[PDB]
């Protein structure tokens, strides 16, 4: 037994004239698993409380209209689950299809794209997820409106659309674009010029393929990835098991079985035991319905979040700081799950920092020069201009700096010359 | 003399059939790892006795 | 022991001193005949909910009836789906957008005069002509106005407990 | 007339709950009668307390059920109202870059309009049309230089 | 990783984020610092009093 450690004790070497700029990048792929729907179950009130005894039913009519309310609530929950699944997945106008040629500029999408040999449109990672997860007294389990085959088809349509047309299909028509230029645009989104991609296309493709391999290995090896889905399944199963076991508590009556109560006693002396059983079973059913309503509210919130994440990360590129993965967002890919959806967030994270000496401005002929885009850095003797998110130094020029003011107001302006 | 009970002395409690079910029951059982006397004197029979003999 | 159900031969291996048998949730599912010592299996008789599919009162008066979780062997045109047996709706090999969702990807609708049950169509089959050196760029725009309706508040109602009860 | 589905749904749900409570006022609950005045008039207090207690138990249970359902509905409506406030702030008082927060396409502006128990947003959106095939190139080679 | 940056250049970037050039900060650094310190003082006063 110990006192837990919050983390390391990193202390950044902050100085008023020194900055650190990355010189290399290691694009990373992560996952995020979100449940979207529960099992559609509806429990008959009359058959649960009484089953087939007409005397018990006639006693139950004296209690009012509780059973109608419970059935209405369960029906609402089931319809809500169907709506959750439809909102999360049914977002694409047309079922797109990936072209037979896979000239994606060195990127390999075979692990996530559907395979004809595999069942329906289920991919390799979808198969791993679907394999990873590990009548009665009035109880029915309704089947979902959207089968797993249709959900996988929707997912494949989304994948084909985002691979082929980029983010264009999420707004209007599907405007095709080669994947290299699409990634160039996505780098331009996070503030890194496109030549960085075009000169490191092979390295970026290798990194992405390695990341996909690591994801598939971590999904196949460890079984703790789908914590939330298993938790939801276990909660629903626990509630159902508790209800079925509550069918067998005396509740004060002579016996926990209705048939023996009817057979052993006359109606005047049996009504008391029947009423005790009715009260207990009605209370248990009400508790079950309330818990299911709260769980349905939580699942609806989760499904709304999943739909928002799909819309703003699969059908586009989000500038929100940590909405989709850690780092700077590039793109995301959806994959199906038994009762959820997993997003593979491809993210650009800078690496291999380097110390440098900086300056707010440059004094030239008494003029103050500020960088048009980027920041002033020095390697020790010379001064250069580089973008903030990469180390691509350039000679200071009037074409990448703008002049405004003098060398008397800015604090830290240094001597230098600008070539035109 | 004394010996540990180990895991000896479990019997069918309710003569009903159960398959692939973990059942929790309360009944007069011999506790695990208890002290069982090893041997014809008079023995104080107290609400059940586990009598085990060898060849 | 009194109950209602269907009795079938069972493979359960009762020990020679067990007469009853309890499944999960503590329910009696097996019994021993007291004259022939036969091991009988008790299972509940078939049951389920019924559902009525209606295309509207003022559009038509015919309906289709769905017996949820009931095989067709138990009681115009009968068609078996993944959720119970259907009666009164014919099956079509065509695919249309879902109108009345039955379940398991199967919907029903009113088309010419009769009720039809089909497998719903997710959408079109557009295939983008992706090429490694060709792109498509728009040449015109059509600005559009849409609506989105969001409820914000309910009716402020307060019920007196004492006056309600007494 | 199908535009205001959600508002009508909310109104119908509240009306259904109130009607169910009022109808629950008239179930025997096991007592001799479903009316309290006749119970008081026909029986002495020692023999009337049992029926009064049965009615009290039933009515209290029904009221508790109503209150719980109303609490859950209020939570859902509060979530909806929070979403509506966020949409107003980030789409009427500005222009949102979120992909499909406000309409389908590229957001331009939105206009609010009132509603009986809600608010409607008119999302003006720029959507491109009339595509055209073209041949592209990542860069241009000129004097051995790469132009982007 | 934690890439260090002087606070003045960080505020210049943050001004560039909201569509105002960085020379606006670099020429009004003292005034902006005074305004920020006064705002912090007002926050502490309003928290301590009310
Ligand atoms: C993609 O990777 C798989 C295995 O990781 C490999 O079998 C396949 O050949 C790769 N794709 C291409 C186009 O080489
Ligand atoms: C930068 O310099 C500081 C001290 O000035 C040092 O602590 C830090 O490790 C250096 N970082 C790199 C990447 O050189
Ligand atoms: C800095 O870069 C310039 C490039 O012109 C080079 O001449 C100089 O040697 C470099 N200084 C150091 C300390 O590396
Ligand atoms: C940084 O601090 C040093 C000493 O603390 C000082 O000499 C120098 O002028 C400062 N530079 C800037 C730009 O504030
Ligand atoms: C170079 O900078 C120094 C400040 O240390 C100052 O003399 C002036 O700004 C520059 N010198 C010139 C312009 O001769
Ligand atoms: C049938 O009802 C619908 C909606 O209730 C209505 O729009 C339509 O006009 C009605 N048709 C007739 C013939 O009354
Ligand atoms: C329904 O009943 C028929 C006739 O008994 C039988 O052949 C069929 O297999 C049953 N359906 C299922 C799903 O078992
Ligand atoms: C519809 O499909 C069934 C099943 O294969 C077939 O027997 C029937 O002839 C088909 N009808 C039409 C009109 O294609
Ligand atoms: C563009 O060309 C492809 C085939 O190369 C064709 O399928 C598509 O319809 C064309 N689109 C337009 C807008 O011309």
């Amino acid at each position: 037994a110990y006192t837990m450690s919050l983390g390391a004790e990193n202390s950044v070497a902050y100085s008023n004239n020194s900055i650190a700029i990355p010189t290399n990048f290691t694009i990373s792929v992560t996952t995020e698993i979100l449940p979207v729907s529960m099992t559609k179950t509806s429990v008959d009130c009359t058959m649960y409380i009484c089953g087939d005894s007409t005397e018990c039913s006639n006693l139950l009519l004296q209690y009012g209209s509780f059973c109608t309310q419970l059935n209405r609530a369960l029906t609402g929950i089931a319809v809500e689950q169907d709506k959750n699944t439809q909102e999360v997945f049914a977002q694409v106008k047309q079922i797109y299809k990936t072209p037979p040629i896979k000239d994606f500029g060195g990127f390999n999408f075979s692990q996530i794209l559907p395979d004809p040999s595999k069942p329906s449109k289920r991919s390799f990672i979808e198969d791993l997820l679907f394999n990873k997860v590990t009548k009665f007294n009035g109880l029915t389990v309704l089947p979902p409106l959207l089968t797993d085959e249709m959900i996988a088809q929707y997912t494949s349509a989304l994948l084909a659309g985002t691979i082929t047309s980029g983010w264009t299909f999420g707004a209007g028509a599907a405007l095709q674009i080669p994947f290299a230029m699409q990634m160039a645009y996505r780098f331009n989104g996070i503030g890194v010029t496109q030549n960085v991609l075009y000169e490191n296309q092979k390295l970026i493709a290798n990194q992405f393929n390695s990341a996909i391999g690591k994801i598939q290995d971590s999904l196949s090896s460890t079984a703790s990835a789908l914590g939330k889905l298993q938790d939801v399944v276990n909660q629903n199963a626990q509630a159902l098991n508790t209800l079925v076991k509550q069918l067998s508590s005396n509740f004060g009556a002579i016996s926990s079985v209705l048939n023996d109560i009817l057979s052993r006693l006359d109606p005047p002396e049996a009504e008391v035991q029947i009423d005790r059983l009715i009260t207990g079973r009605l209370q248990s059913l009400q508790t079950y319905v309330t818990q299911q309503l709260i769980r349905a509210a939580e699942i609806r919130a989760s499904a709304n979040l999943a739909a928002t994440k799909m819309s703003e990360c699969v059908l586009g590129q989000s500038k929100r700081v940590d909405f989709c993965g850690k780092g700077y967002h590039l793109m995301s890919f959806p994959q199906s799950a038994p009762h959820g959806v997993v997003f593979l967030h491809v993210t650009y994270v800078p690496a291999q920092e380097k110390n440098f000496t900086t300056a707010p401005a440059i004094c030239h002929d008494g003029k103050a020069h500020f960088p048009r885009e980027g920041v002033f850095v020095s390697n020790g003797t010379h001064w250069f201009v580089t973008q903030r998110n990469f180390y691509e130094p350039q000679i200071i020029t009037t074409d990448n700096t703008f002049v405004s003011g003098n060398c008397d107001v800015v604090i830290g302006i240094v001597n230098n010359t600008v070539y035109d | 003399a004394y010996t540990n009970s180990f895991t000896r002395g479990v019997y069918y409690p309710d003569k009903v059939f159960r398959s692939s079910v973990l059942h929790s029951t309360q009944d007069l059982f011999l506790p695990f790892f208890s002290n069982v006397t090893w041997f014809n004197p008079v023995l104080p029979f107290n609400d059940g006795v586990y009598f085990a003999s060898t060849e | 022991l009194t109950g209602t159900g269907v009795l079938t031969e069972s493979n359960k291996k009762f020990l020679p001193f067990q007469q009853f048998g309890r499944d999960i949730a503590d329910t009696t599912d097996a019994v021993r005949d007291p004259q022939t010592l036969e091991i009988l299996d008790i299972t509940p008789c078939s049951f389920g909910g019924v559902s009525v599919i209606t295309p509207g009162t003022n559009t038509s008066n015919q309906v289709a009836v769905l017996y949820q979780d009931v095989n067709c062997t138990e009681v115009s045109n009968v068609f078996q789906t993944r959720a119970g047996c259907l009666i009164g709706a014919e099956h079509v090999n065509n695919s249309y957008e879902c109108d009345i969702p039955i379940g398991a990807g199967i919907c029903a609708s009113y088309q010419t005069q009769s009720i039809i049950a089909y497998t719903m169509s997710l959408g079109a089959e557009n295939s983008v002509a992706y090429s490694n050196n060709s792109i498509a760029i728009p040449t015109n725009f059509t600005i559009s106005v849409t609506t989105e309706i969001l409820p914000v508040s309910m009716t402020k109602t307060s019920v007196d407990c004492t006056m309600y009860i007494c």
